[PDB]
C-alpha cells in the first residue's frame, strides 16, 4: 500500500495524522471537563457569580461513595466554605489584594489559611485511626537517623520554646508525621515534620518563633488528630513564614532590609 | 432583559452609544487611510 | 473570575521586587514585576519569529526557520537577516524563561509553599542554555546551536548526532535515555494506580492507600508509597535532564571521535584484551 | 440594529474591551506583515527602488 | 549613629540621596546579573580554550545558507 | 530548609500483610526483610508478593527467555567466561535472514533460537498483562493499570510481531542484545529516511517530553504542598483540604488553568499512554505505507523542497 | 469623542498605564528592529557606506 | 451610575485630561521625529 | 504637562525608582550589544 | 423554522456567542488564506501584474 | 483625590520637581555624550 | 520637605548616601571638566573638518627624526 | 586622641567601617571588570 | 590594620572624600588614555 493517494497527497499517513488531531482536541476537552469539578462556578470578589463561566461547560455530577460509612461526596456541587473570612478589599476594581482586617495568621487568611474539613480523623484501610503517637502505637520505634525525642526546639529568633516529647507516626505508611513539642507552659503542640529541621543537638523551626509556639491550635483529644485541626496547625505553621518574617534572625533578610 | 453582567437598560444604551461613537471614529480614520493608500497605489 | 475558594488566598506580599506596583491579577494570571518582564520578552520573541517568516519568504508554519550565524562569524554579532535575529530571539527566550522562573518563585511564596517547581524549571533552563549558549561558546561559534524551526532543528539534531556516528554509544546518553523511559513508565503506573483507587469496580466503595500498596506489592513485591513516588518522579525527570546536559556538554569538546571508539576501552582491558574468539577478536 | 446595545447586558465591558484591543492590534500586525512579505506592497523595497537607494 | 556630622545637611538633599540610592539599588542588582552572566560565559570560554577543540574541530550542523 | 527529598528519621514496626478482600492468601507469600537503604526514600518493607497461576506461567516463560538468550551468548563466546565478561554488550540473538521470510524453517543457528526465545517472551509478557488485570480485579479496583500496560504491549507487539508479518519477514524484528538492538534502531531510521520526519514519531517524542515535564511538575507540586499533607491524595479527593487548593491556585495564577487532585492523574495516565500509542502507529506505518519519510515530508509541507 | 473620559470609570488607571507602557516600548522596539533588518533603513549600514567604513 | 473602578465623574475627567495632554505631547514629539526622518530620507 | 506630578499620587516612588533603574541599565546594555553587533561601531574588535 | 428560538432555552447565549465569534473569524481567515495561496485570486499578485510592479 | 499611594498635592509636586531635576541632569549628560560621539564619528 | 516617606530609613544608610554623594560631587566636577575639554577639542576638530586644510596642507615644522 | 577634626573613637570606627565597606565594594567591581578584560584579552 | 580607623580622627571626612573622588576620576581618565595610546588596546579603533 506504499504511496497510493486517495486524493492529492492524502494517504494513510495523512488520514492517521488528521484523525489524531481530532482525537487530541476531543481528549483535551474531556480532560479540562474532568478538571472543572472543584471550584466552579466562578464568582466575583464579593461572592456573587461572575459573568464568566468559560468556554468549557461544567460536567455532569459523579458520586464518590466514601469508605467506613462516611457518606457520599458528589461533584460538582454547591461549594460554600462554612467559615468567615476576615479580609477587606483594597480597591473597588477587581484583581487587587484583600488586606487582613485583624491578625492575619490567626483569623486564618492568606498563607495561614485553612479549610473546614470533617472534624474526624482519617482512617486506615482496616478502620482504625491513621495517625497515632509512638506510645499509642504498638511495636514502632525510631529506626534510623537522629532520634528527635528529648531535644530542645529552637524558633526562628534563636530562642528555644520547648522540647520534643513524642513522635506521631502514620501507621500503614510507616513514616513520622508530627513532633509533639512540649513547652514550659506544660501543654503540648504539634509540629509538621516537613516544617522542622532535625539537627544533631537541636530541632530548628524556621517557620515560627517562641512567642508563636503557644498560639498553635491544640488538639481536641490527646491521642488522635482530626483533619480539621491538621489544616489548622499546618496553615498556621506555614503562614508563619510570611507573617513571622519580621521577628526572624536571618542574615540575608537583615542584609536586604538594611539596604531596603 | 438578561442580567448577566448587572447593567440596566439605560447604562447599556449609554455605554453602547459611546462605544459606537468611538467605533465610527476609528472607522473614519481607517477609511481616510485606505483612500490615501488606494490613491497612492491601487490594489484593484 | 475566581474559583469558589480563591479569594481567601489573594493577599498582598510575598514578592521579590516592586512592592505592590505589579502585585495584581489580570484575569487568573498573577502579574508581578517578572510577569511584566516575561510578557515583554515572550511577545518580542514571537514577533521576531514572525518577522523571520516575512524575511525568509514562507508563511508555512512548518517551514519557518531562524538560523544561527554561520561558522565564520564566530562568537560575534551577525546581520539581522543572516544570524542576528536568532541572537535577539535567543536573548528574548532566555529572559522569558528566567522571568517565568522568578514569577513562579513569587507565586509559590505568596501561597506559602516550597520552591520545588522553580527549582525543577531551572533544570530545563540549564539544558536549553547548554544547547544554545554553553556548548557553542565553549566550542567557538554560534553556528553550533540549533535553528528555531519546527522541522529544521530536527535536522540539527540529526547532523550533530551523525557527526559522531551512532550517537547511541554515548554513555551519558544511555543513562539519560534510561531515565526518560523509566520516568514515562513511572508516570503511567502512578496515574493508573491513583485513578483505579479513586474509580473502583463500578459502584463499590472508594479505595484507600492501603489498597494501592496491596495491589503493587501483589504485583511485584515492593510498594514505594505516595511520598516515595512523588520524590522518585521529580528525581527521575531531573536526572534525565541533567544527564542530557552532561552528554551534550562533553560532545565535541572532550570527545571528538566515534563513540563506539569510547566503548572500545573496556574491550582492551588487560586481562581479556588478547583472547581469541567472541565478537571482539 | 437599534437594540444591539443589549449585548452589554450579556458581556462584561472590561473583558470585551481587553479582548478587542488585543484582537485589533494582532490583526493590524498581521496585515502589515503580509504586505511587507510580498515584493510589491513591501513599501520599503519599493521606495528603495524609487529613490535609487540600493 | 554617633557621627552627627552628616545630619546637618538640609532635608531636600537627604531626599535627593535617598532616591539616588533607590536607583542604584535597582540597577546595581541588574548590573550584578549582567556581569555575572558575562563571567559565566568567560569561564566556559576559558575551558574551551584549554581543551583541544581548537585542533580537531566539528563541521557545521546546520546549513545557514 | 527541609526539602522532603529524603526522610530524616525512620520508624518501623509490624509488617503490613495488606488488605484481604477476594484475595486468596494461600498464594500470597510471607513478608520479606526491611531495607534501611530503601527506607530513606520510600517504604522499607519488601514483600509479600502474590504467586498465582499466571505468576508461575509468567515466571517460567520469562526465565526460559532470559536463559535461552544467555545460553546463546555463552555459545557465541566459545564458552569462555572471560570473553563472555568482555563481550556481554556485543552479543546478539538475531532473527532469521530475509530469504526465510515468515517460515519456521530457519536452522537452529540463524534464528531457530530467536523464534524459541520470542515465543517464551510472548507468553511471559501476555501472562504478566493478565496478572496485572487479575491483581486489580481481586482488590475491587479499576483496570487502569491493565490498559496502560496494554498500550505498552501494543508498541512491543508492533515492533516484534505485527510489523514483521506485514512486511512478510522475520528478519525485520528486533534482535536480543544491547548494542545490537541499538544498531537495529539506528538502521531502521536509516533505511526509511529520517524517522524525524515521521509525524507519529514526532508525536511520540512530544508525549515522552510531556511525560517528563508533567511528572516533574507533579512531583514538585506534591512535595511543595506536602507540608499540608498533600501526599495523601485519595483523602484529598475524598475531602478537599488546603494543600489541594494551594496547588490549584499556584497553577491557576501561573498559567491560567489548573487541575484537581483526581484529574491531574487522568492527565498523567493519558500523557504516558500516548507515547507508545502514537509510537506503535508510526512504526506500523513505517515501511508498510511510507518507506522514505523525508520525501513524504517534502510532499506534505514539512521539509523545504 | 467628548465623553471618552468615561473609559476611566471602566478601567483602573494603574493597570491600564502599566499595560500601555509595556505595549508602547514593545511596539517601538518592534519597529526599530524591523528597520534595522532591511538593507535600506538600516541606518547603521547606510552611514557606513556613506563614510567608507567598509 | 455605572461604577467599576471607584472613580467619579470629575476624577475621570481630570485624569483623562492630563492623560490626553501627555498623549498629545508624545504625539507632537513623534510628528517632529517623523518629519525629520522624512526630510532626511523619504519612504514614499 | 504641568500636572504630570500627580503620577506620584498614583505610584509609590520606591517601586517606580527601582523599576526605572533596572530598565535604564538593561536598555543601555541592549544598545551596547546593538552597536557591538555591527562591524562598524563595534569597539571590542581591538 | 418558526420556533428555532427555543435553541436559546437549550444553550447559554454567552458561550454560544463567544464560540460563534471565534468560528466566524477563523473561517474568514481560512478562506482569505486559501484565496491568497492560489496564483489566481491572490489579488496581490494579480494587481502587481496588472500595473507591472515587477 | 485618588490617593492610591497616599501622597498629597504638595508632596507630589516636591517629589516630581526633584525627579525632573534628576531627569534633566541625566538628559544633559546623555546629550554631552551623544555630541561627543557624533563629532567623533557621525551616524547620519 | 513634606514627603516623609524617605525619612524612615535607618541613620546608617543616611550616612551611606551622604558620602556616596560627597564622592559624586567631587568627581562629577572632575568629569564635567574632562568632558568639557573633549567638547572643546571636538569643536576645533569640526572647524578643521569644514575648512580646506585637508586639500592644501603644510609640511612638518620640526624634524622628529 | 589628637582630635584635629574633633571626632571621638566610636565616630571614627563607624566612619571607617562604612568607608571600608564602600572601598571593598569598589574593589569587587574593579576585580570583576579586570577579570572580564583579562579573559577577553590578556596582558601577560 | 585593625586601628587604621583613627585616620578619621586626623582627617575631616568631607575634604578627604572630595579629594578622593577627584583623584579616582583623574586616575581612571589617565589609564584609559594610556590604553588608548597603544595601537593594541586602543579600542576606539573601528
Ligand atoms: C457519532 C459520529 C462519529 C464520530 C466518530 C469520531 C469520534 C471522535 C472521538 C474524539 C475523542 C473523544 C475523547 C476520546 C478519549 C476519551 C477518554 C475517556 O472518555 O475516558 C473515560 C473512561 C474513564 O473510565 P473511569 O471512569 O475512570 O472508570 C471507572 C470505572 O469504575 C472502572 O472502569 P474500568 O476499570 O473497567 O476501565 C474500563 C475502561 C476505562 O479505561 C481507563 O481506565 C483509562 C485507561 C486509558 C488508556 C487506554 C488506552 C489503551 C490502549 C489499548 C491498545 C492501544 C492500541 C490500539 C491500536 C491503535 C489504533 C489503531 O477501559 C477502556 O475504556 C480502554 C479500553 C481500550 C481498548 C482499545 C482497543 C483498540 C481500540 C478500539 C477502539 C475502542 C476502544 C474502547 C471504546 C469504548 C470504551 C468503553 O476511560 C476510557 O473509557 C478510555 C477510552 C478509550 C478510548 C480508545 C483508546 C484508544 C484510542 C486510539 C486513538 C487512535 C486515533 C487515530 C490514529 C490512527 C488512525 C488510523
Ligand atoms: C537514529 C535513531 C532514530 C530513532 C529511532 C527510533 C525507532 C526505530 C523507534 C523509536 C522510538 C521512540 N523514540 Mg526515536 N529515534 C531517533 C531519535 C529520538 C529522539 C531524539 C532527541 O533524537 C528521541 C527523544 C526519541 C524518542 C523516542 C520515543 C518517543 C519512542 C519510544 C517510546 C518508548 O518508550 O519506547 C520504549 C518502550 C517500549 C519498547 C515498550 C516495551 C513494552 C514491553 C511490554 C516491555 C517488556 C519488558 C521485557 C519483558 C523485559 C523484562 C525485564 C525484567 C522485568 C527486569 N527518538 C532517531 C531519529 N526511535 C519508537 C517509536 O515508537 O517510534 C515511533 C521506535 O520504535
Ligand atoms: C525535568 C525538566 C523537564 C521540564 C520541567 C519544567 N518545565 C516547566 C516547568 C517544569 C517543572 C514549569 O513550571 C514551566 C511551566 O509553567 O509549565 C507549565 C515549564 C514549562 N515547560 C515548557 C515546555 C517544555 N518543557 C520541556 C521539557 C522539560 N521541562 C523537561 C523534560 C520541553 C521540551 C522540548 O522537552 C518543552 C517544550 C513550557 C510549557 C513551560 C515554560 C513556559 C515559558 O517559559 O513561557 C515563557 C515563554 C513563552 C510564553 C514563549 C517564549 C517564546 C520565545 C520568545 C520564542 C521561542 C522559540 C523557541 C526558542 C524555538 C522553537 C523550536
Ligand atoms: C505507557 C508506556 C510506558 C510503560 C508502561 C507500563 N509498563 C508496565 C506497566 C505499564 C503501565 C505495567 O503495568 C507493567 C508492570 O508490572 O510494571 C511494574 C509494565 C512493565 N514494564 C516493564 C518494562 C519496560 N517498560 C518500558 C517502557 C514503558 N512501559 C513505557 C515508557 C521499557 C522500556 C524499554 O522503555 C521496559 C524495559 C516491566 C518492568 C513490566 C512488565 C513485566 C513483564 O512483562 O514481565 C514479563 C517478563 C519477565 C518476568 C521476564 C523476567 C526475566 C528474568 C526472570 C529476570
Ligand atoms: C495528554 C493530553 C495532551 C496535552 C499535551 C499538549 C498538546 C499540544 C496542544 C497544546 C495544549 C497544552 C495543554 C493545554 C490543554 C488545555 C488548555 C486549556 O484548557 O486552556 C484553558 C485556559 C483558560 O483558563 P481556565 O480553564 O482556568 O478558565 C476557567 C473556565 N473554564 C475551565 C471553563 C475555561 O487557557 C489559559 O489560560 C492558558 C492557555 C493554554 C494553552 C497554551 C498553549 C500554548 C501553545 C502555543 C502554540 C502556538
Ligand atoms: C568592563 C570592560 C569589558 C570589555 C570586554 C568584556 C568581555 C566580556 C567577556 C567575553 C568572553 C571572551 O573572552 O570573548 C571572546 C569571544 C571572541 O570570539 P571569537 O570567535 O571572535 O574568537 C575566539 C576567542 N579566542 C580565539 C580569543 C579564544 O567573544 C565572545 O565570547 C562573545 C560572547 C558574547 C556575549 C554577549 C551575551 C549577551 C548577554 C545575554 C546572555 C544570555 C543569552 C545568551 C545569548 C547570546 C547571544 C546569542
Ligand atoms: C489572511 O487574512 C487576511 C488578513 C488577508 C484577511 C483577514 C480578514 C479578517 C477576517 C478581518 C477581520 C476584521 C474584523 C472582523 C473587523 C472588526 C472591526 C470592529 C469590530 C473593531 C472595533 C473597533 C472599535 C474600537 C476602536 C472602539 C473604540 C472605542 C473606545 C475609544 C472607547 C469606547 C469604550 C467604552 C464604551 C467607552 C466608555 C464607556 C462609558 C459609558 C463608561
Ligand atoms: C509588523 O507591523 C508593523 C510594525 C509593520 C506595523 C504595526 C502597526 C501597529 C498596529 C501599530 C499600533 C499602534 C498603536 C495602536 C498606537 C497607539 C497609540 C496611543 C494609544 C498610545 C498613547 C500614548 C500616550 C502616553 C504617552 C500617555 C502619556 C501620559 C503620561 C505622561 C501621564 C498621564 C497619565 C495620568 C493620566 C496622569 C496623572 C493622573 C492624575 C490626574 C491622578
Ligand atoms: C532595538 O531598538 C533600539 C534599542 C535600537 C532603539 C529603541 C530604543 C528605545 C525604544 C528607546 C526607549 C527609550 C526610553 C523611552 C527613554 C526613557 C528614558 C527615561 C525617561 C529616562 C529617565 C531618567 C530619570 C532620571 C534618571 C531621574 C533621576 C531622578 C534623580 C536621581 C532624583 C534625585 C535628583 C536630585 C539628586 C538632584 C539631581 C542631581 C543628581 C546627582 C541626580
Ligand atoms: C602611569 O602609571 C600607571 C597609571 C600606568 C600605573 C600607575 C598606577 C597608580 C600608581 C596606581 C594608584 C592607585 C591608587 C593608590 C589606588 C587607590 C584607590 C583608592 C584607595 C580606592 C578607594 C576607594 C574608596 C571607596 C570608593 C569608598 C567608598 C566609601 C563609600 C562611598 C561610603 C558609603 C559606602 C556605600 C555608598 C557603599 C555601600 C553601601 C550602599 C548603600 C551601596
Ligand atoms: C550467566 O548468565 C546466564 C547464562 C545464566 C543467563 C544470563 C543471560 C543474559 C546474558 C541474558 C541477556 C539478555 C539480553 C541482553 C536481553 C535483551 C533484550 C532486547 C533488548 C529486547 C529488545 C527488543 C525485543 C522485543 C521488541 C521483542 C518483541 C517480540 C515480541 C513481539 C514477541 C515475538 C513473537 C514471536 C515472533 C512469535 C513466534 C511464535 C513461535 C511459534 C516461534
Ligand atoms: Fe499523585
Amino acid at each position: 500500500m506504499v504511496g497510493v493517494t486517495a486524493f492529492g497527497n492524502f494517504d494513510l499517513a495523512s488520514l492517521a495524522i488528521y484523525s489524531f488531531w481530532i482525537f487530541l482536541a476531543g481528549l483535551i476537552y474531556y480532560l479540562q471537563t474532568e478538571n472543572m469539578r472543584e471550584g466552579y462556578p466562578l464568582e466575583n470578589e464579593d461572592g456573587t457569580p461572575a459573568a464568566n463561566q468559560g468556554p468549557f461547560p461544567l460536567p455532569k455530577p459523579k458520586t464518590f461513595i466514601l469508605p467506613h460509612g462516611r457518606g457520599t461526596l458528589t461533584v460538582p456541587g454547591p461549594e460554600s466554605e462554612d467559615r468567615p473570612i476576615a479580609l477587606a478589599r483594597t480597591a473597588v476594581s477587581e484583581g487587587f489584594p484583600h488586606a487582613p482586617t485583624g491578625d492575619p495568621m490567626k483569623d486564618g487568611v492568606g498563607p495561614a489559611s485553612w479549610v473546614a474539613r470533617r472534624d474526624l480523623p482519617e482512617l486506615d484501610g482496616h478502620g482504625h485511626n491513621k495517625i497515632k503517637p509512638m506510645k499509642a502505637a504498638a511495636g514502632f520505634h525510631v529506626s534510623a537517623g537522629k532520634n528527635p525525642i528529648g531535644l530542645p526546639v529552637r524558633g526562628c529568633d534563636l530562642e528555644i520554646a520547648g522540647k520534643v516529647v513524642d513522635i506521631w507516626v502514620d501507621i500503614p505508611e510507616q513514616m513520622a508525621r508530627f513532633l509533639e513539642v512540649e513547652l514550659k507552659d506544660g501543654s503540648t503542640r504539634l509540629l509538621p515534620m516537613q516544617m522542622v529541621k532535625v539537627q544533631s543537638n537541636r530541632v530548628h523551626v524556621n517557620a515560627l518563633s517562641s512567642d508563636l509556639f503557644a498560639g498553635i491550635p491544640t488538639i481536641k483529644s490527646p491521642t488522635e488528630v482530626t483533619l480539621l485541626e491538621e489544616d489548622k496547625i499546618c496553615g498556621y505553621v506555614a503562614g508563619g513564614l510570611m507573617y513571622a518574617a519580621p521577628k526572624r534572625k536571618s542574615v540575608v533578610a537583615a542584609m536586604l532590609a538594611e539596604y531596603a | 432583559d438578561l442580567g448577566y453582567t448587572g447593567l440596566t437598560d439605560e447604562q447599556a444604551q449609554e455605554l453602547h452609544s459611546v462605544y459606537m461613537s468611538g467605533l465610527w471614529l476609528f472607522s473614519a480614520v481607517a477609511i481616510v487611510a485606505h483612500l490615501a493608500v488606494y490613491i497612492w497605489r491601487p490594489w484593484f | 473570575a475566581l474559583l469558589s475558594f480563591e479569594r481567601k488566598y489573594r493577599v498582598p506580599g510575598g514578592t521579590l521586587v516592586g512592592g505592590n506596583l505589579f502585585d495584581f491579577w489580570v484575569g487568573p494570571f498573577y502579574v508581578g514585576f517578572f510577569g511584566v518582564a516575561t510578557f515583554f520578552f515572550a511577545a518580542l520573541g514571537i514577533i521576531l519569529i514572525a518577522w523571520s517568516a516575512v524575511l525568509q519568504g514562507t508563511w508555512n508554519p512548518q517551514l519557518i526557520s531562524v538560523y544561527p550565524p554561520a561558522l565564520e562569524y564566530g562568537l560575534g554579532g551577525a546581520p539581522l537577516a543572516k544570524g542576528g535575529l536568532w541572537q535577539i530571539i535567543t536573548i528574548c527566550a532566555t529572559g522569558a524563561f528566567v522571568s517565568w522562573a522568578l514569577r513562579e518563585v513569587e507565586i509559590c511564596r505568596k501561597l506559602g509553599i516550597g520552591y520545588h517547581i522553580p527549582f525543577a524549571f531551572a533544570f530545563a533552563i540549564l539544558a536549553y542554555l547548554t544547547l544554545v549558549l554553553f556548548r557553542p561558546v565553549m566550542m567557538g561559534a554560534w553556528g553550533y546551536a540549533f535553528p528555531y524551526g519546527i522541522w529544521t532543528h530536527l535536522d540539527w539534531v540529526s547532523n550533530t548526532g551523525y557527526t559522531y556516528g551512532n550517537f547511541h554509544y554515548n554513555p551519558a546518553h544511555m543513562i539519560a535515555i534510561s531515565f526518560f523511559f523509566t520516568n514515562a513508565l513511572a508516570l503511567a503506573l502512578h496515574g493508573a494506580l491513583v485513578l483505579s483507587a479513586a474509580n473502583p469496580e463500578k459502584g463499590k466503595e472508594m479505595r484507600t492507600p492501603d489498597h494501592e500498596d496491596t495491589f503493587f506489592r501483589d504485583l511485584v513485591g515492593y510498594s514505594i508509597g505516595t511520598l516515595g513516588i512523588h520524590r522518585l518522579g521529580l528525581l527521575l525527570s531531573l536526572s534525565a535532564v541533567f544527564f542530557s546536559a552532561l552528554c551534550m556538554i562533553i560532545t565535541g569538546t572532550i570527545w571528538f571521535d566515534q563513540w563506539v571508539d569510547w566503548w572500545q576501552w573496556w574491550v582492551k582491558l588487560p586481562w581479556w584484551a588478547n583472547i581469541p574468539g567472541g565478537i571482539n577478536g | 440594529m437599534s437594540k444591539f446595545y443589549k449585548i452589554w447586558m450579556i458581556f462584561d465591558p472590561r473583558r470585551v474591551f481587553v479582548a478587542q484591543g488585543v484582537f485589533l492590534f494582532l490583526l493590524a500586525v498581521m496585515i502589515h506583515l503580509i504586505l511587507l512579505s510580498t515584493p510589491s506592497y513591501n513599501w520599503l523595497e519599493i521606495s528603495a527602488a524609487k529613490y535609487n537607494r540600493v | 549613629t554617633i557621627f552627627n556630622d552628616h545630619l546637618n545637611t538640609n532635608p531636600k538633599t537627604n531626599l535627593r540621596l535617598w532616591v539616588a540610592f533607590q536607583m542604584m539599588k535597582g540597577a546595581g542588582w541588574a548590573g550584578g546579573v549582567f556581569f555575572g552572566t558575562l563571567l559565566l560565559i568567560g569561564f566556559f570560554r576559558v575551558v574551551g580554550r584549554m581543551l583541544p577543540i581548537q585542533e580537531n574541530q566539528a563541521p557545521a550542523p546546520n546549513i545557514t545558507g | 530548609e527541609y526539602q522532603n527529598i529524603f526522610s530524616q528519621v525512620q520508624v518501623r514496626g509490624p509488617a503490613d500483610l495488606g488488605m484481604t478482600e477476594d484475595v486468596n492468601l494461600a498464594n500470597r507469600s510471607g513478608v520479606g526483610p526491611f531495607s534501611t537503604l530503601l527506607g530513606w526514600f520510600g517504604n522499607a518493607q519488601l514483600g509479600p508478593i502474590y504467586l498465582g497461576s499466571l505468576g508461575v506461567l509468567s515466571l517460567f516463560s520469562g526465565l526460559m527467555w532470559f536463559f535461552t538468550i544467555g545460553i546463546w551468548f555463552w555459545y557465541q563466546a566459545g564458552w569462555n567466561p572471560a570473553v563472555f565478561l568482555r563481550d556481554l554488550f556485543f552479543f546478539s540473538l538475531e532473527p532469521p535472514a530475509p530469504e526465510y521470510g515468515l517460515s519456521f524453517a530457519a536452522p537452529l543457528k540463524e534464528g531457530g533460537l530467536w523464534l524459541i526465545a520470542s515465543f517464551f517472551m510472548f507468553v511471559a509478557v501476555w501472562s504478566w498483562w493478565g496478572r496485572t488485570y487479575l491483581r486489580a480485579q481481586a482488590l475491587g479496583m479499576g483496570k487502569h493499570t491493565a490498559w496502560a500496560f496494554l498500550s505498552a504491549i501494543w508498541l512491543w507487539m508492533v515492533l516484534g510481531f505485527i510489523r514483521p508479518i506485514l512486511m512478510g519477514s522475520w528478519s525485520e524484528a528486533v534482535p536480543y542484545g544491547i548494542f545490537s538492538h541499538l544498531d537495529w534502531t539506528n538502521n531502521f531510521s536509516l533505511v526509511h529516511g529520517n524517522l524525524f520526519y515521521n509525524p507519529f514519531h514526532g508525536l511520540s517524542i512530544a508525549f515522552l517530553y510531556g511525560s517528563a515535564l508533567l511528572f516533574a511538575m507533579h512531583g514538585a507540586t506534591i512535595l511543595a504542598v506536602s507540608r499540608f499533607g498533600g501526599e495523601r491524595e485519595l483523602e484529598q479527593i475524598a475531602d478537599r483540604g488546603t494543600a489541594a487548593e494551594r496547588a490549584a491556585l499556584f497553577w491557576r495564577w501561573t498559567m491560567g488553568f489548573n487541575a484537581t487532585m483526581e484529574g491531574i492523574h487522568r492527565w498523567a495516565i493519558w500523557m504516558a499512554v500516548l507515547v507508545t500509542l502514537t509510537g506503535g502507529i508510526g512504526i506500523l506505518l513505517s515501511g508498510t505505507v511510507v518507506d522514505n519519510w523525508y520525501v513524504w515530508g517534502q510532499n506534505h509541507g514539512m521539509a523545504p523542497l
